[PDB]
RNA sequence: AGUUCGGCCAUCCUACGGCGGAAACUCCUUAACUCGUUCCGAAUUAAGAAGAGAAGCGCCGUCAGGCCCCGCCAGUACUGCGAUCGGAGACGUCGUGGGAACACGGGGUGCCGAACU
RNA sequence: CCUCGCCCGCCCCCCAAACUCCGAAGGGCCGCGCCGCCCCGCCGCUGGCCUGGGCGGGGCGGGCGAAUGCGGGC
RNA sequence: GCGGAACGGCGUCGGCCGGUCCCGACAGC
RNA sequence: GCUGGGGCGGCGCGCCUGCUACACCGGACCGCAGGCGUCCCACGGCGGGCUCAGCGAGGACGGAGACCUCCCGCGGAGCAGA
């Protein structure tokens, strides 16, 4: 029929990997979450409460609230024209830090630490922006070629 | 005819678990519920009294759990008691007693080892004497100060009353440790109340000093045969209270380490080589002669 | 060899399989009882109502037990009944020929006889911490149970 | 073998025709149903690398324990 | 080198042969006490120190099963965008982008951390 | 004692909208400027502690760190 | 130069793969 | 009332699982295979201890199955009803 119950059309997204079933492993309790914090979203199919909706698993948000047990996210959603926050409470299985600012946070350190060596010693500093991938340049090739022919059918 | 059971599918779909627990070292449900923290309490640490037993003596450890492995910051073994005064009869009731007062007070002593006011160790002085009754270091808690916390981790033992592991941890609290217990699992427990008699009685081994005293009493071969150790250090029944206090007085006096001296020996038993070139000799000549 | 290969007897199990509870189970399982100077139990059929009574026996007892079965049949017992993890049985008709005093009250009742063999260090398929498998080599073969037994109570087989 | 070899193609010919659309007829150059080529298989057959069986024929196994 | 407590959870598992113990771990001995087994000191609890590498454990081996990496499979199968391109249709083709799987061949077979001996 | 069957092993033809050990093209969500150092204050929360977390203040150094287009919001 | 299929054509043009042939093939030893 | 005219028949008229559905979410039909309007003071809470189905071998009034024992057993059992 088309029924619509909370776990509907969960058939593959909940069950566990190949040859990872069981219990999670203890770093997922004694990792530290603090608020403001970037997390990704993945429901484990093993535990039952606090289990998020399935429109919200593979989604990324910020933390706006550390409980006890759970934690709150907010993740922004699409309805119709518009975007709506929503804030969900989610148990500790359900939840991983996300590296969505990595590259950015190396590329500060890197560019203030470039910054700092050229002026000790006054070296010219070089350009610490990005750059799309460019034409190639002018070069000599040395030719010791092989003949590519047509083959038959 | 006989159907085969471990075939290359059976293989291909299994599951190995967690090292630790293929060893059956570990109990993870236990450990998960040990180590769990509020979350709104961030990087605090948490501290853990492990207790273990193996053939030979008693293990006392606290540690505390960290993102990639375990931190130790005292342990207290069974193999010092004869440098306090007790050179026999280890891994037996009074001993426990005996390394858990010395984890105890080896931890007290480094934590207040620069502090001079409201230190640890001052603040928070274990039981003077072994009573053997109730006693809760947190009663009419130091308000500047609290009482060293930890929580009793006993692995998969079986807590029975009567068992060594709380004799340790009665041990550990009687040296200033607020650790959380009831008296149920003690010797002396009743409907109401319960009786401080049987607890020291059991503390200062009287019940090894009367098995002692009715085995050679009558049947003195046995006795020999059963006992030589005890009868080697010429340890007597009726002088063993005595030799306990005077181990607990001095563990209570000066309870630091010393560290102990040795070398470590590599046999050849791990020294045997690791035979391609010449493990494909061994095809050759092999096909050849077959 | 060293010391630590040689066999004992591990443990005796007496068994009395006659359906439908009654004083026959109750009369059975105190016969059981007086015998082996330990209280039996029941087993429930697979429903709920009981059919069989048995007791375990270890030590020398089961020795003297062993012995005095073996007595009853003339220390004769078919080479095929060693089973492929080296243990064996068999099966007496009346507990009167054990040497018990009858009873014209009490009955007659047939019995089972399993006894397992071991070597020591068999407790590490069975402790509870460290649980693991015994090596292929200490584990006891049929031939090797076949020779201790008849060296040990002087029995012949007959094929 | 080479005695029906002669009628082999008008017999598919004869079916050909209660088969709705259009089909062809190709001579394999394979041995047999098996998977070797003629050239293939009776160089293996004079080498001495196959194992026979009712109907087919493997190459012999390189793996595994001896014995 | 060993043990206690851990992290990641097979390159660590499974089967079968072999090597080793000074210390350690283990196997071992006893049932007065403590506690214990639908019955059993088997397990477990308490108390020991005459034996032992026979197991467990550490290491080695196997044209080992499994697990892991690289190549080939193959620019193949499939596919996003554009086409008054072919064809009655079923389907195929061209231009411009992305790109497998099985199978097969070669090699490999636990590290990391804190405390004690 | 023989001769085919059930059973065990290998090999092999052909399959699945409600089978999957594997797995694209294609889609979806998030990020792409403020940073670093030192010191100070408050908490009735949190910790064995001189621990944390949160919210503020004061000094020092540095700086605008992908392309393309274009004013935005209620 | 009808909308159009299985299936036929010794209509014409163009190919691919095999034999025999001045040691005389094919069609009329 | 819905409705490949209406009627007769049926009830996607309140809810639930899998598929249809074309790898975020959403997605139609009187589309496909089905279910619900109940049952349980224990079939509930917590703690401890234990390991299931079954293969193989053995015990025999005893057999294709009762009960007993050892071995190996990644779940092939069980967890009220789809
Ligand atoms: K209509
Ligand atoms: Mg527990
Ligand atoms: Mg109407
Ligand atoms: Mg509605």
């Amino acid at each position: 029929t088309h029924s619509q119950g909370y776990r509907c059309k969960t058939r593959y997204c909940f069950a566990r990997k190949f040859r990872r079933h069981g219990m999670a492993n203890l770093t997922t309790y004694n990792r530290v979450y603090k608020l403001g914090q970037y997390v990704n979203i993945k429901v484990n199919g093993a535990y039952h409460k606090g289990m998020p909706h399935r429109y919200y698993n593979g989604r990324t948000g910020t933390i706006f609230n550390i409980g006890p047990r759970a934690l709150g996210v907010q993740i922004q959603k699409r309805v119709r024209g518009r975007i709506m926050l929503k804030r969900i409470n989610v148990r500790l299985e359900h939840v991983h830090p996300s590296d969505c600012r990595k590259n950015h946070l190396e590329r500060v350190a890197a560019n203030d630490a470039a910054r700092r060596l050229a002026k000790e010693t006054g070296q010219p500093v070089p350009c610490l922006k990005r750059q799309n991938a460019l034409p190639r340049a002018a070069h000599v090739v040395s030719i010791a070629s092989a003949i590519d022919i047509t083959p038959l059918k | 005819w006989v159907k085969v059971q471990k075939t290359r599918s059976y293989f291909k779909r299994f599951q190995v678990q967690f090292r630790r627990r293929r060893e059956g070292k570990t109990d993870y449900q236990a450990r998960k519920a040990l180590i769990i923290q509020d979350k709104n309490k961030y990087a605090t640490p948490r501290y853990r009294f492990v207790v273990r037993r193996t053939n030979k003596d008693i293990i006392c450890q606290v540690t505390a759990a960290e993102l990639t492995k375990d931190r130790v910051v005292c342990a207290a073994y069974s193999h010092e008691l004869p440098r306090y005064g007790i050179p026999v009869g280890l891994t037996n009731y009074a001993a426990a007693y005996a390394t858990g007062l010395l984890c105890g007070r080896r931890l007290l002593e480094k934590l207040s080892v620069g502090i001079k006011e409201n230190a640890l160790a001052q603040l928070y002085p274990g039981l003077d004497k072994a009573t053997g009754e109730e006693y809760h270091p947190d009663e009419n808690e130091n308000e500047e100060v609290h009482a060293f916390k930890a929580f009793l981790d006993i692995g998969l033992a079986r807590a029975s009353t009567g068992a060594r592991v709380f004799a340790a941890m009665k041990g550990a609290v009687d040296a200033g440790l607020n650790i959380p217990h009831s008296m149920k699992r003690f010797p002396g427990y009743s409907k109401d109340g319960f009786d401080s008699s049987a607890l020291r009685d059991r503390i200062m081994g009287k019940h090894v000093g009367d098995y002692m005293a009715e085995l050679k009493a009558e049947d003195e071969e046995t006795y020999r045969k059963r006992f030589s150790k005890y009868i080697a250090a010429k340890v007597e029944p009726l002088r063993l209270e005595a030799m306990y206090t005077k181990a607990h007085a001095a563990i209570r006096a000066n309870p630091q380490a010393v560290k102990a001296k040795f070398e470590i020996k590599k046999p050849v038993r791990q020294a045997r080589l690791t035979l391609k070139e010449r493990i494909d000799a061994k095809k050759l000549e092999a096909l050849k002669q077959l | 060899e060293n010391p630590m290969r040689r066999i004992r007897i591990e443990k005796l199990v007496l068994n009395i399989c006659i359906g439908g509870e009654g004083d026959a189970l109750t009369k059975a399982a105190k016969v059981l009882q007086q015998l082996t100077d330990q209280e039996p139990t029941f087993s429930k059929s697979r429903r709920g109502q009981k059919i069989s009574t048995h007791v375990t026996v270890r030590g020398e007892k089961a020795r003297e037990i062993i012995e005095r079965g073996l007595r009853v049949k003339n220390f004769e017992l078919p080479y095929s009944c060693f089973s492929t993890t080296g243990n064996f049985g068999f099966g007496i008709t009346e507990h009167i020929d054990l040497g018990i005093k009858y009873d014209p009250s009490m009955g007659i009742y047939g019995m089972d006889f399993y006894v397992v063999l071991s070597r020591p260090g068999f407790r590490v398929n069975k402790r509870r911490a460290q649980q693991q498998h015994v090596g292929a080599s200490h584990k006891i073969t049929p031939d090797e149970a076949r020779a201790w037994v008849e060296r040990e109570f002087e029995v012949v087989y007959t094929k | 073998r080479a005695s029906a070899k002669d009628y082999v193609k008008d017999a598919l010919r004869r079916a050909k025709f209660k088969i709705p659309g259009r089909q062809a007829i190709v001579e394999s150059r394979n041995w047999g149903f098996t998977e070797f080529t003629k050239e293939e298989y009776e160089d293996l057959r004079e080498r001495g690398e196959l194992q026979y069986d009712g109907n087919n024929a493997h190459r012999i196994s390189r793996k595994g324990p001896l014995n």
